[PDB]
């Protein structure tokens, strides 16, 4: 793909949908990227802020078969689960 | 008044150039004198001969 | 004269530093240079079958590079023999 | 012209101070030939000075 | 925040009025860039100056090798001390030193050296007393003694 | 000490003389390696000395 | 310990041996002057590698003058903690506090000399 | 008999005829400063500069692009010894510049401040070029900044004297010899790295030059610090 | 940095590379050993480091370095010796040479992979010989050698208690 934004440049995370139409990224500073994918083409549509809590561990994504959640982890506050569509 | 066109002239005829040996010369004195300045008949003629005429 | 005048881009000319590969080099030639005792891996693993109660051969017992020609033959003469 | 007088005039001055170096009792080796550009080159026997 | 800066004809003490914009030290040359935006940024709050040259190296010496003088000593305990307020400094060991001489904090970091860079780029449009001519002057006289 | 007397005194004279002999149009086997540098690739192909 | 700061070049145990070695080695091929005196000579005249200086001359500052000759012709130097040690190397039945290797064309020291001139600068940083 | 020409670089001529010199107008007439001759055209007198002792004299005649030191410029000098290139100097930046000499040897610097009474755009500073803040009183903004020191972490030198009195956009002249920041290395790698450790810093290298005539093993690098967006 | 799981800074030692580094028994101050000899003294800020002092520069290069548990004392290991300095004024008190072989000479170099120091005096070292060997810095001379393997002996470590340590092998 021909260009990709820069806030991407360090992830710690990457994990795909069931469909390919989202993608989800998690940065090395506290945040989460949800990228729209359509035929070949990128498009940035949230990003989540960053969690509250002291960094314990490296973080870790998992996504619903459904596509409607989102769930991470790495911090002291406990796994966040992130509902998608809203 | 524009002088580029006489510059020019004057800064390209006169071409002169001193020897290589003048200033191969020059550049040796300049280095300094100190230490960390400055920069048919073989044996086997002779054995072989020896061998087969007085051996 | 074209050769005296070099453009370079600012990132490309940075290479590896030559007094770090004498770094290097000095760490390799302590470990591993002439003077130590060092053998390889496949003989190493290869005690362990000497002692066994039944014997065998070395873990890996084909050498890769010893031979390329002289494998053909050795195919070719095999194939004479059973004619 | 000057620099090249200068070469030959510090050979000259070193080869007098060679040849100074000579009137010395103590034992010597010579350990190279002179030439026009050096001076020869000797070695002398080590004892200290009463 | 008082700040502290050094010239030959005397001492000069500033106060910065957008403390905000000290909190983003990549930003902040753009400040210094006219006279119009570095006086928004900082103020001339008290001058002190030197007489002459033979007062000024008995001032610059114990500057430089972390002590301060009598004269120092009035100055800062009125400038700086009744008011209550940050003293940026330069030097860590001056900080350091004016702590147990006087009652006094005193602030030193990477945005307090980029403050410096600032109101020395600045230098004329800052203070308004001081004379061109009388700031070259005492240059000479200061650095031949 | 004439030799030495004499080689001092000229040797000074060769430095008066390269004071004010700057070995100007120098052509030698010796040549400099000028180097430019270009942030940006576009600019090092486009590169022209003159 | 106890060495007068004024002597900063001061050479280790180590650096020392060598230094002396080569000074004895100077002696037997007619390369060395011996005394302060004769060391600023050779400075004036420009025929000199390097200098030798003793540490513990009773007052310093009677050879302090040959640092400052030294920086101007670039001459690398050096001080060794006791002149007895020196005036032994330099072949001498009494004590020098200042030596210096002559400039000789064909000499057979130019090889260890030149490693003694690259040690020197070394602690000069 | 003598004729003049005009150089590249703002306030330097070069002199022909008996004599091929590089000079510089002389800004205290009649006087030599280190035994330098001087030769006079018609009521003008410019002074010899000597390429074989001087390296920012071997570095315009070896054809740098810039040297940045024009009239009317406020230059920090690194490295003044007995001044012989700060006389120079001092001619090119004229009556409107400022030199500030800064040399931490005692005994070059007696040699500055008899200079420094005959000039009175030269400002000496006997202090320790590692130490900027401790001579920041004297210091006012500067447009150049050239150093000379020949000392191993010379980069880190310029890098502290750059943050503190160097303005933005100005630019940098450093002269860095081979043997001293590494004995053992080859000239052409310790170049390369000082490149390298240039551009850590907010320093953009824009040429370099080997002053390969006069002298051996020795760069000059030109660069801009902190260059405007 | 472990919050932000970045690097902070990376700062240039200018003294080419870099084989040990050391902390004082205070965390305030650090200890670099280069490819140049010589020993660097760097102070640790709130947000950076800043370099300090140099120590006298050593003929070759610096493998190893330990503290004097009070940090007024230093041991640095190199081929064929070991350096004691004083960190007031950075000069070398004591040179301790390490024989090649063990009761022996050998034209292969002596490495000392690690050095280890206690509160008592005493300098402990452990060298390419296979050998640990003791030292006592006040006379500077060589008290009691062990030999424990037929290859290099590459890594020390000394508990807080100085009443137990350990050592590490080529032949693991």
């Amino acid at each position: 793909v021909s260009k990709m934004p820069a806030f991407l440049r360090s992830a710690l995370q990457i994990l795909f949908s069931e469909d390919s139409t989202k993608l989800f990224v998690a940065s090395n500073q506290g945040a989460l990227h949800i990228v729209q994918l359509s035929g070949g083409s990128f498009k940035h549509l949230h990003a989540f802020q960053p969690q509250s809590g002291t960094v314990e561990a490296m973080c870790l994504l998992a996504v619903s078969p459904d596509g409607n959640w989102l769930a991470a982890s790495g911090t002291s506050a406990g796994v966040h689960v992130y509902n998608v569509k809203q | 008044r524009d002088h580029l066109r006489v510059n020019l002239k004057f800064l390209t005829r006169t071409r002169s150039t001193v020897a290589e040996s003048v200033s191969q010369q020059i550049l040796r004195q300049n280095r300094g004198r100190k230490a960390c300045d400055r920069p048919v008949f073989t044996e086997e003629d002779f054995q072989k001969f020896q061998q087969e005429y007085f051996g | 004269q074209n050769k005296s005048y070099l453009a370079v881009r600012l990132k490309d000319q940075d290479l590896r530093d030559s007094r770090q590969q004498a770094a290097q080099a000095f760490i390799h030639n302590s470990l591993y240079g002439p003077g130590t005792n060092r053998t390889t891996v496949n003989k190493f693993l290869s005690l362990a079958n000497k002692r066994l109660p039944v014997k065998r051969a070395a873990v890996q017992f084909l050498n890769n590079a010893w031979g390329i020609q002289k494998k053909q033959n050795a195919k070719r003469f095999k194939r004479r023999w059973m004619v | 012209q000057r620099i090249e007088r200068e070469k030959k005039l510090f050979v000259i001055a070193q080869k007098i101070q060679t040849r100074k170096d000579l009137m010395d009792k103590t034992q010597k080796v010579k350990v190279k030939k002179e030439t026009v550009n050096s001076p020869a080159i000797y070695k002398f026997q080590s004892r200290r000075k009463r | 925040m008082l700040v502290l800066f050094e010239t030959s004809v005397g001492y000069a003490i500033f106060k910065v009025l957008n403390e905000k914009k000290l909190q983003e030290v990549d930003s902040l040359w753009k400040e210094f860039e006219t006279p119009e935006k570095a006086n928004k940024i900082v103020k001339l709050k008290h001058f002190e100056k030197f007489q002459d040259t033979a007062e000024a190296l008995a001032a610059f010496t114990a500057l430089m090798e972390g002590k301060i003088n009598k004269q120092l000593k009035k100055v800062l305990k009125k400038i700086v001390k009744e008011a209550h307020e940050p003293l940026a400094v330069a030097d860590a060991k001056l900080g350091g030193v004016i702590k147990e001489k006087l009652n006094l904090s005193c602030i030193h970091s990477p945005v307090v050296n980029e403050l410096m860079r600032g109101i020395r780029s600045q230098m004329d449009g800052l203070i308004p007393g001081v004379e061109p001519r009388e700031m070259a002057a005492m240059c000479l006289g200061l650095a031949h003694s | 000490k004439y030799i030495e007397m004499k080689r001092v005194a000229e040797a000074k004279k060769i430095e008066r003389l390269k004071s004010e002999l700057h070995l100007l149009d120098f052509q030698g086997k010796q040549q400099n390696k000028h180097v430019f540098f270009f942030d940006t690739k576009k600019e090092v192909e486009q590169f022209d000395v003159a | 310990a106890d060495v007068n700061p004024k002597a900063y070049p001061l050479a280790d145990a180590h650096l020392t041996k060598k230094l002396l070695d080569l000074v004895q080695q100077s002696c037997n091929y007619k390369q060395l002057r011996k005394g302060a005196n004769e060391a600023t000579k050779t400075l004036n005249r420009g025929i000199s590698e390097f200098i030798v200086m003793a540490a513990d001359a009773e007052p310093l500052e009677i050879i302090l003058h040959l640092p400052l000759l030294c920086e101007d012709k670039n001459v690398p130097y050096v001080f060794v903690r006791s002149k007895q040690a020196l005036g032994r190397a330099c072949g001498v039945s009494r004590p020098v506090i200042a030596c210096s290797v002559t400039i000789k064309e064909g000499s057979q020291l130019k090889q260890q000399i030149q490693s003694i001139q690259q040690s020197i600068e070394r602690l000069l940083v | 008999n003598v004729m003049v020409e005009p150089h590249r670089h703002e306030g330097v001529f070069i002199c022909r005829g008996k004599e091929d010199a590089l000079v510089t107008k002389n800004l205290v007439p009649g006087e030599s400063v280190y035994g330098e001759k001087r030769v006079s055209i018609s009521k003008i007198e410019y002074r010899a500069w000597n390429p074989f002792r001087s390296k920012l004299a071997a570095a315009i005649l070896g054809g740098v692009d810039q040297i940045h030191i024009k009239p009317g410029a406020k230059v920090l000098y690194l490295g003044a010894a007995s001044g012989t290139t700060v006389s120079h100097v001092s001619d090119i930046v004229g009556p409107d510049g400022l030199v500030y000499a800064v040399e931490f040897s005692h005994r070059s610097g007696r040699d500055l401040i008899n200079l420094a009474k005959k000039r009175t755009n030269i400002i000496p500073v006997i202090e320790d070029a590692r130490h900027p803040h401790k001579y920041r009183m004297l210091i006012a903004m500067v447009d150049v900044i050239f150093a000379d020191v020949a000392q191993p972490d010379q980069t880190r030198i310029v890098a502290l004297n750059a943050h503190t009195f160097l303005r933005n956009g100005g630019h940098f002249v450093i002269s860095i010899k081979a043997n001293c920041i590494d004995s053992t290395a080859s000239a052409e790698a310790v170049f390369a790295s000082e490149v390298k450790k240039m551009q850590q810093e907010n320093m953009k290298p824009q040429e370099q030059l080997t002053l390969e005539p006069y002298e051996r093993d020795h760069a000059v690098v030109v660069g801009v610090y902190r260059p405007p967006p | 940095d472990l919050q932000a799981l970045n690097i902070k800074y990376a700062m240039d030692a200018f003294g080419g590379p870099i084989w040990s580094m050391a902390a004082s028994p205070s965390g305030s101050q650090l200890l670099v050993g280069c490819e140049d000899g010589s020993v660097k003294l760097f102070q640790i800020t709130p947000d950076k480091i800043q370099f300090e002092r140099n120590f006298d520069r050593q003929k070759s290069r610096i493998l190893s370095l330990s503290w004097h548990p009070s940090g007024t004392h230093i041991a640095a290991g190199s081929i064929d010796y070991i350096s004691v300095f004083d960190v007031k004024s950075g000069s070398a008190v004591h040179k301790m040479i390490v024989d090649r072989q063990y009761m022996g000479v050998s034209k292969r170099k002596c490495i000392v992979w690690g050095v280890a120091f206690l509160s008592d005096g005493t300098i402990i070292s452990v060298d390419s010989a296979g050998k640990v060997q003791f030292w006592d810095s006040a006379t500077g001379t060589l008290v009691k050698s062990h030999l424990i393997a037929n290859a290099d002996v590459q890594s020390i470590a000394v508990a807080d208690q100085e009443d137990s340590f350990v050592v590490g092998t080529a032949e693991g």
